[PDB]
């Protein structure tokens, strides 16, 4: 039949008091309603994947898609909150969290939010790079965009944006936030997959701007329309920002790539006074109690341009360097013992990386400290890998403490040309070549394959080729 | 103060009463300002509905002020720091009067300090990224002709450049001239510009300040 058979599946939404079975148990009346909602949603999002359903639901007559938009413009906070989920999973968009403030639900739809696949055990860096880094294809058709553009055009033709605006203004906050986010996502998709004629007048939003600029309507509607416009602009800024590296290995990889691309094709002095003041207020030399130092000041005294332990021969600076070295060494059991999810854990790792690079910045005065640090790192790695007969099993500390970030130090040390020379002076590359052979620890190969740098030819590519050719099947697959 | 949010059905008329007896220079403003503060504490988020009607008078207080030591301006500024995220759609016609208050060389020094401090404290709940060019230049003008407002202006500048990420890197050579001309050392501004020029991470630079405030409130 014409308009009575297929359109039955969207009766639970269009009929506010829908009774499917004539004789049902009166005890279950809300669970039955939720089951009806779920089944109707699963059927509606399944008729929009076939052409015979798209064409038959969007017919130019009194179709079943206009009855779905019309009931969205009715202030019924039960049907209105359930139609938004169908609109969200029709366009394959991620759902925000159920909140009342826009700034908390905007953070939950961040393309760069942490996922369970990005953990070291699951998908350490390869799965994370897939999400944040874009595909290499810039002219492939990508039929998914074709389908989404057709669906979005069919929905805009029947007045979906006006309905979304009416939901944004005249509704609760729990639903206003979700409708604002859906409108932002649809407006971003428009200027990306729609032809110019279809999307050159959508960004005007006349029904919302005329409401946000009319001083005759009640002031509540005007103010909520202005707030909706502000939230739309904030969402657009978030969209044009982009996904950012969540982890610290991918961050270093991308930064090294950008630096290579920048340097392939081509500040304050702080002589003696400001240096000493910053060294004083850091609190490193006053007391040796850790976790109470001023780490921002340490970072800026390590990262300042011309402070490199080679032009400022001060005994206080050497005391500072020796204290930080003794703190960062794994044998001292001070930094290598703090657990993950620590309050300040990323900052300590960043400071350690820039410190082991600042030691390298002095090619003639920074040997006694850098060699000691890297030799202690090699000792710890040979002890934890299984090259000793004491325990040969220390995965319970590497996986749960900050002692796994000692691969980031070797990573940021292997990028520079003078860095690989120092790295080879000690038995570092031989240690990794030996570690590549074992069969019991697969996380160490993940850590060493995603930390080293392969920009220039040398001993860093030999380890990669050895892992790629002769290693455990899972480690070989990750490599 | 007793009925927090139930004053709404009778709030508009209250404003109508305040716009009639708020003459410019008499002893009646000292209590109107306290009434405004109490109304702000009571409504707490819904005050933006009744803020525009009280915006003109505030402006006429900022320029046409003949009070000894400009104490009415200081009271109004201390009352404005309570608005928080309410002056979001009205920061465009309420910020210029405050930026014009600390760059004027004839105004009393405590009033300029109060303006600098309210601009410094109004960034803990608002997005001051768009109004960057309107604040950067008056601050570098206040820094080279006022040897006593250096610390407070540097605190305001540091709180402002904390929101701006790499969007401030273009102003560094412009401010560095004034900073080295008068040997101005600030320890948090140095930290911020060191993390701006030389990278700290990639996700921390160019971040929405409201997102950071929300993630630090939790
Ligand atoms: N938690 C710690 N952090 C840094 N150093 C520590 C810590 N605990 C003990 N120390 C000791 O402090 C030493 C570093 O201090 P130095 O660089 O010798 O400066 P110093 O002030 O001469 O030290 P001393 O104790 O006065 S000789 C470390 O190598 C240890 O001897």
């Amino acid at each position: 039949r014409a308009d009575v058979e297929l359109e039955r599946i969207l009766a639970p939404y269009t009929d506010f008091h829908y009774r499917h079975s004539p004789d049902t148990a009166e005890g279950q009346l809300k669970e039955d309603r939720e089951a009806r909602f779920l089944a109707s949603k699963m059927g509606i999002i399944a008729t929009f994947r076939s052409w015979a359903g798209i064409i038959n639901l969007c017919k130019p007559g009194n179709s079943g898609i206009q009855s779905l938009i019309g009931v969205l413009c009715i202030p019924n906070m039960e049907i209105r909150r359930g139609l938004l989920e169908v609109l969200y999973d029709i366009f394959r968009l991620p759902l925000p969290v159920v909140t009342e403030e826009f700034i908390e639900a905007l953070l939950s739809v961040d393309p760069g939010r942490f996922q369970d696949s990005w953990r070291l055990s699951d998908g350490f860096v390869a799965a994370e790079a897939k999400t944040i880094l874009p595909h290499r294809a810039r002219s492939r058709p990508d039929l998914m965009d074709n389908y989404l553009a057709l669906i979005l055009s069919a929905f805009i033709r029947n007045g979906l944006l006006e309905g979304l605006v009416e939901v944004i203004t005249n509704s609760d906050d729990h639903i206003s936030v979700r409708a604002t986010i859906l409108l932002g996502e649809l407006l971003h998709m428009a200027n990306t997959i729609l032809p110019h004629s279809h999307s050159h007048h959508l960004h005007c939003l006349p029904t919302l701007m005329n409401m946000a600029a009319s001083f005759d309507i009640p002031k509540e509607k005007r103010l909520r329309a202005s707030a909706a416009l502000n939230c739309l602009k904030r969402f657009h800024e978030m969209k044009k920002r982009g996904p950012k590296p969540y982890s610290l290995h991918l961050d270093h990889i991308i930064q090294k790539a950008i630096a290579t691309h920048q340097k392939r094709d081509q500040i304050l002095k702080d002589t003696e006074e400001a240096l000493l003041i910053n060294l004083r207020d850091s609190q490193v030399l006053q007391h040796k109690e850790n976790l109470e130092w001023n780490w921002n000041l340490i970072g800026t005294i390590l990262k300042w341009p011309n402070v490199n332990l080679r032009n400022y021969k001060d005994e206080q600076l050497h005391r500072f360097v020796r204290r930080l070295l003794y703190f960062y060494k794994p044998s001292s059991k001070l930094y290598a013992n703090l657990d993950l999810d620590f309050a300040k854990a990323k900052q300590l790792t960043v400071v350690g990386c820039q410190f082991t690079e600042f030691l390298l910045e002095s090619e003639e005065d920074g040997q006694g400290y850098l060699e000691d640090l890297v030799k202690d790192i090699v000792q710890w790695l040979n002890a934890s890998s299984g090259m000793k007969p004491e325990r040969s099993l220390q995965n319970n500390g590497l996986l749960t403490t900050l002692s796994q970030h000692y691969f980031l130090f070797i990573g940021t040390l292997s990028c520079h040309p003078h860095g690989v020379k120092m790295l080879e002076k000690c038995s570092v590359f031989q240690c990794l070549l030996n570690l590549c052979s074992l069969k019991n620890q697969d996380h160490l190969l993940k850590l060493t394959v995603s930390s080293l740098d392969y920009s220039r030819d040398g001993l860093a590519r030999v380890i990669l080729s050895k892992i790629l050719t002769a290693a455990t099947d899972a480690c070989r697959l990750y490599a | 103060s007793f009925v927090k949010s139930h004053i709404r059905p009778y709030m508009d008329e209250i404003v109508t009463l305040m716009r009639e007896f708020w003459v410019m220079n008499t002893s009646i403003q000292s209590t109107i300002i306290l009434l405004i503060e109490q109304i702000v504490v009571a409504l707490g988020g819904e005050f933006k509905l009744y803020l525009p009607q009280l915006i003109p008078h505030m402006l006429r207080v900022f320029m046409h002020d003949n009070s000894p030591g400009r104490i009415v301006s200081i009271k109004l500024l201390a009352a404005i720091q309570l608005f928080g995220a309410n002056l979001d759609d009205y920061l465009h016609l309420l910020l210029p009067p405050i930026v014009k208050l600390f760059d004027a060389p004839e105004a009393p020094l405590p009033s300029r300090k109060a303006a600098l401090e309210t601009v410094d404290r109004l960034t803990e709940s608002l997005d001051f990224t768009d109004y960057a060019s309107r604040i950067i230049h008056p601050i570098v003008r206040t820094l080279d002709q006022s040897p006593e407002l250096r610390s407070t202006a540097m605190d305001t500048l540091s709180s402002l450049v904390f929101q701006l990420g790499k969007k401030y890197q273009i102003f560094i050579p412009m401010v560095n001239k004034v900073l080295v001309r008068h040997r101005i050392n600030h320890q948090r501004y140095d930290v911020l510009i060191c993390r701006i020029v030389k990278g700290y991470t990639l996700a921390d630079e160019e971040e929405d300040p409201l997102i950071y405030q929300h993630r630090m409130l939790r």
